[PDB]
Parts: C-alpha cells; sequence; structure tokens
RNA sequence: AAAUGAGGCGCUGCAUGUGGCAGUCUGCCUUUCUUUU
C-alpha cells in the first residue's frame, strides 16, 4: 500500500536523523535533544522539516509510522519521541571509514547517492554542498560507510573515488606548494622594491547635474567634468540620473557653466548651482558623509587578491616598459 | 548582453585544441608581435602562444570579470608544474598553486608564457581626432567574432572607427587576419536592449561590403585575399 | 554552432565626503557561513 510506503519512508528519514553519523554532524538536532527532559522534542517540530513537508503533515500517522522502529521510542500520547538508545561520544574511526568521490553530473540526490553506493556498502551520511543558497550541486561527495572494509571494497570497486586520508594529504600537499610559491613571488616583489575637518565652505562651488538619460559610470563624469577644469568631488550612486559636483573655485563653476557646447549639446543635461538653503543643506550632506566615512570600519581584502592585484599591475609595468 | 560565456573553458593542456587554430597556417606567427581582440578566456591566445612562438602576444577584452579568469587560465599552466593528479574540487575553491610569473628586470623574454599579457579596455574611443591620434606598435592582428557585437553595439560608427584604430595600430607590412560573422542570425538577438534593435535597424554597411570598405581608403588596406565561416587575410603595404 | 565567482571572518597604522595605501605565515579558513536542520 501507498500509506504503508509512507509510514516506511517516516521511519526511514527519522531513524537517519536519529541516526548516529548525522547527530555527530549536526549542531541543531543535538541542541532539541540537549534542551529537554530525558532528551525529547515534539514530532511537530520535526514535521517542520523541509523533507518531512514533502511527505505528511498528520503526526497521528508518524506515530503509527514509529510503531516498527528499532532506534526511536515514543513516551505516551505519540506527540513526543526519544532517541532509545543515548548518545555516546563522537568516534574517530569514521575519518578512515569515509570515502571522497568527484565529478557528479549535476543532478545530485541523497537517494541517487544511495542508489549508486548501497549496493557495495550500508550507506550511514552524505554531505553534498550546494552553492550559496542558489540550490545548484558542485559536483562531488562525501560518503561515509561503515567499519572500513566495505569502504575499501567499495574503493576497489571504482567518477574519481579516493580515500579521506588520501584527500586530507593532497589538502595539505597543496597549501604547502601554493604557500611555496607565493613565498618566492613575495621574495620578487621585495626585490623588485628594493630595487626601485574635512572640507571647508566656499559659496557657490557645488554644481548639480540632472539628467533625463540615465546617467554611465562615475570614472566617465569625473574625466569629463576634470578635462574641463577643477574637480574636487564627482557625487554619483551608480544608476542614479541626478548627480553633483564640488569644485574648487566659483570661478571653476562660472566656466563649466559656460561650457554649454560641450556638455548640453552632446549631452541632455541640466547643470546648474545651488543657491538658496540647497546649497546649505548640501553642505550639511557633505558634512554628514564625512562623518560617516570616517565612522566606517575598514573594508575586509584577502591576501591572494591583494597580491594578485599587486602583481598583475607590475607585469603590466614592467612588460609595457 | 555582450554574449560573452564563461564555457567551453580549456582545461586541457595545449595538444587537444579548439579547431579553429587547426585551420590558421604558421607562418606569420613565428616571432611577430600581435595584437588579439576578444579572446575572454584566453584559450585560443594561449595555444597560439605555445605551439608557435611570438615575442609578444596580447588579449583584449572589455568585460572585467572575464580578464581575471583568463589570468587564472595563465596560472593554470604554470600550475600545470606517486606522482598526484589533484582533486578537481580542491583547486575550484582554492585557486591555483602558481604564482603569476613576473619577469625580472634583468630578464629574458620570449619563453612560454613570460611573453603574453591580458591588458583591460575599451577599444573604441568613440572620437575621430583621438583615432587619429594613433602610433603603430604591432605586427598580426587577430580578431575573431567581434564584429557582431562591435556591430549591433556601436552601429556602423563605432565599427569604422575600430577598423581605422586597426589601420594606425599596423606597422606597414603588418597583417590583419580576420573570420567575421556572416549576416545570417544578426536579428536572432535585437532585444538586449532597446537600443541594440535601434542600431540593428541602423545597420548601413553589409558583410559582403566589409571587404569593400576595408579596401576603401577611409581604412585604407592594401591587398587581401580569402585562403580557407570566412577566413580573410587583409595586408598594410610593405615598409 | 545561445546565462556562476573571490565564498566566510579578521588584526594592525598612514590617509580619508578624496574614490584608499603599506603590513599581517599566500592574514587565516573553505566539505561549512550552509536546511537532508
Ligand atoms: N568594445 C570592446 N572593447 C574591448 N572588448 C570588446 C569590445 N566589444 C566586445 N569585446 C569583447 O569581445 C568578446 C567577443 S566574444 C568571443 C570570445 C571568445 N570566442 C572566447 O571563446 O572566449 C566579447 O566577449 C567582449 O568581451
Amino acid at each position: 500500500s501507498r500509506v504503508k510506503q509512507v509510514l516506511a519512508d517516516i521511519a526511514k528519514q527519522v531513524d537517519f536523523w536519529f541516526g548516529d553519523a548525522n547527530l555527530h554532524k549536526d549542531r541543531f538536532l543535538r541542541e532539541q535533544i540537549e534542551k529537554s527532559r530525558d532528551g525529547y522534542v515534539d514530532i511537530s517540530l520535526l514535521v517542520s522539516f523541509n523533507k518531512m513537508k514533502k511527505l505528511t503533515t498528520d503526526g497521528k500517522l508518524i506515530a503509527r509510522a514509529l510503531r516498527s522502529s528499532a532506534v526511536v521510542e515514543l513516551d505516551l500520547e505519540g506527540t513526543r519521541i526519544r532517541r532509545k538508545k543515548p548518545l555516546g561520544e563522537r568516534p574517530k574511526d569514521e575519518d578512515e571509514r569515509t570515502v571522497y568521490v568527484e565529478l557528479l553530473p549535476k543532478n545530485v540526490n541523497h537517494s541517487w547517492i544511495e542508489r549508486v553506493f548501497g549496493k557495495c556498502g550500508n550507506v550511514v551520511y552524505i554531505s553534498i554542498p550546494h552553492y550559496k543558497s542558489t540550490g545548484d550541486p558542485k559536483g562531488f561527495a562525501f560518503v561515509e560507510f561503515e567499519t572500513k572494509e566495505q569502504a575499501a571494497k567499495a574503493i576497489e570497486f571504482l567518477l574519481r573515488v579516493l580515500s579521506k586520508s588520501e584527500w586530507m594529504d593532497l589538502k595539505k600537499e597543496y597549501l604547502a606548494l601554493q604557500k611555496a610559491s607565493m613565498a618566492s613571488l613575495k621574495k620578487t616583489i621585495s626585490q623588485i622594491k628594493s630595487e626601485s575637518t574635512g572640507p571647508q565652505f566656499v559659496s557657490g562651488v557645488i554644481v548639480k547635474i540632472i539628467s533625463t538619460e540615465p546617467l554611465p559610470g562615475r570614472k566617465q563624469v569625473r574625466d569629463t567634468l576634470a578635462a574641463i577644469s577643477e574637480v574636487l568631488y564627482v557625487d554619483l550612486l551608480e544608476g542614479d540620473t541626478e548627480c553633483h559636483a564640488r569644485f574648487k573655485t566659483p570661478e571653476d563653476a562660472q566656466a563649466v557653466i559656460n561650457a554649454y557646447t560641450e556638455i548640453n549639446k552632446k549631452h541632455c543635461w541640466k547643470l546648474e548651482i545651488l543657491s538658496g538653503d540647497h546649497e546649505q543643506r548640501y553642505w550639511q550632506k557633505i558634512l554628514v558623509d564625512r562623518q560617516a566615512k570616517l565612522n566606517q570600519p575598514r573594508e575586509k581584502k584577502r591576501g591572494t587578491e591583494k597580491l594578485i592585484t599587486k602583481a598583475e599591475k607590475i607585469r603590466l609595468a614592467k612588460t609595457q616598459q | 548582453q555582450y554574449g560573452n560565456y564563461c564555457k567551453y573553458y580549456g582545461y586541457r593542456n595545449p595538444s587537444c585544441e579548439d579547431g579553429r587554430l587547426r585551420v590558421l597556417k604558421p607562418e606569420w606567427f613565428r616571432g611577430r608581435d600581435v595584437l588579439d581582440l576578444g579572446c575572454n578566456v584566453g584559450h585560443l591566445t594561449l595555444s597560439i602562444a605555445c605551439k608557435w612562438g611570438p615575442s609578444r602576444m596580447v588579449g583584449l577584452d572589455i568585460d572585467s570579470r572575464l580578464i581575471h579568469s583568463a589570468r587564472q587560465n595563465i596560472r593554470h599552466y604554470l600550475s600545470e608544474e606517486k606522482r598526484s593528479c589533484f582533486p578537481a574540487s580542491l583547486t575550484a575553491s582554492r585557486g591555483p598553486i602558481a604564482a603569476p610569473q613576473v619577469p625580472l628586470d634583468g630578464a629574458d623574454t620570449s619563453v612560454f608564457p613570460n611573453n603574453v599579457v591580458f591588458v583591460t579596455g575599451n577599444y573604441v574611443l568613440d572620437r575621430d581626432d583621438l583615432v587619429e591620434a594613433q602610433t603603430p606598435e604591432y605586427d598580426v592582428v587577430l580578431c575573431l567574432s567581434l564584429t557582431k557585437w562591435v556591430h549591433l553595439n556601436w552601429g556602423d560608427e563605432g565599427l569604422k572607427r575600430m577598423f581605422r584604430r586597426i589601420y594606425r595600430h599596423l606597422r606597414p607590412g603588418g597583417i590583419l587576419v580576420l573570420e567575421p560573422q556572416p549576416w545570417s542570425s544578426y536579428g536572432k538577438r535585437k532585444t538586449l536592449t532597446e537600443t541594440i534593435y535601434k542600431n540593428y535597424y541602423r545597420i548601413q554597411l553589409k558583410p559582403e561590403q566589409f571587404s569593400s570598405y576595408l579596401t576603401s581608403p577611409d581604412v585604407g588596406f592594401s591587398s587581401y585575399e580569402l585562403v580557407a565561416r570566412p577566413v580573410y587575410l587583409f595586408h598594410k603595404a610593405r615598409s
């Protein structure tokens, strides 16, 4: 019957969720065990799980599904469940028991791994990595087999398949060689290096430029207003059609508003001077943005990105001369 | 909307090849300065740089997210050197092993791949006064699959500046080779913007009229031929 | 002859509405920020 099949699925998933390996990996269900009287949790808490919502929301059928159950006991009402056997320590032989496997065909299922790997051993745990909550399998799996010889049989049975010990030593060797190459390149950069209150108030220096067209990048705008006369600031968030510039002098402002030809005829732009209390509130906005930038904590940049940046800039400058 | 794809990447060390470079003939490529446009993954670039020997070869693209990956592709052939085969997943998240080969100051060039370098920039400055300001520094210019997107994105006008700029970058005696797109499926993708469609209906030159316009003296190429999508050799004159 | 990578966390001290700079073992880590909870 399909009802019996659903009971078998519920018993299978719950006995995995009270399995030893999955409890020794997951933080959360262990905390649901530990924040309890003698290790208990409501069944409707387990109903909230994403694979459990794919099956059954009826807790009565779930309590019927754990009548034939090996490692779950229920208390009285069929609304709380125990682990039957209490949780001991985490074993260390599971590191030896594990199997790493690369090259998955982007159709990764836990059931797909059980369908290929139940034949040679009794599969206990699977780890599968998703690409940053975009729901994509990466292409490799961590399979937990039990008691060594099943896994050593399975590695002999074959989709590169290798041991976790081999994987960990391979990781150690890979990081050692990358550290050696980056040490030599840091020596190269050392050798070539050895070879070689904020802004104050001026009236009328602020030009607001409105556009009807959506504006391009601010580097082009900085080069556009800077090629005519002296820009102190180009204020533009990426995607706004209205922007500002702060200039050095009112002579700079008077020159750029008299640049009618190359500004207004090339592009439909309204280049004007803020006056009134628009200027006063804009100086307030400048001082507030200054205090916000100064109170900002520092950005993070990793070592290999900064080093690959500096290394490519020095390769560019040394190749071009 | 440039149509660029990160796929068809070459993990393979350059014996097994794409097949476009099977068509190309070896004679020009030996010890000659090469500018090459539009090569995002760099796999066709690097395979030229290994098998034949140019002195300097520079690829150029616009997308900053593609040139960073092409520099990863040059780092993979340096990370090429019980031997280990290396888990594929480990490299993906950690990045490749080796360093970028920055040369010395007392250094010897023309050794794979101390030659090649990927620079980033838009090619057309949109000003013919800036087209006139250029100087020649190359011998062999290669350009595949650029006519399509530059055509659809910059009209005829940016394409005319691109032809004039590549004639301004050739040294005399220098060779430009092209395999341009046919007119075939230009329409298939016009709605990436409205501006892309407004330039697709603004097309005032055909790909059969490409080879006429390159012989037109607004660009001014000397002699051209076709020895095999089409395969075309355009020559600036000798000296 | 048509769409995935710097993904996570820092520690410094010079500069800072100015678009960061020089270090930190490649700054460390990467199965992992992770829901088969
Ligand atoms: N104006 C321009 N300036 C610089 N590069 C441009 C450009 N217009 C287009 N390109 C580049 O030219 C490339 C052509 S797509 C061809 C890529 C190549 N066949 C490969 O396999 O990688 C585009 O990806 C785009 O990045």
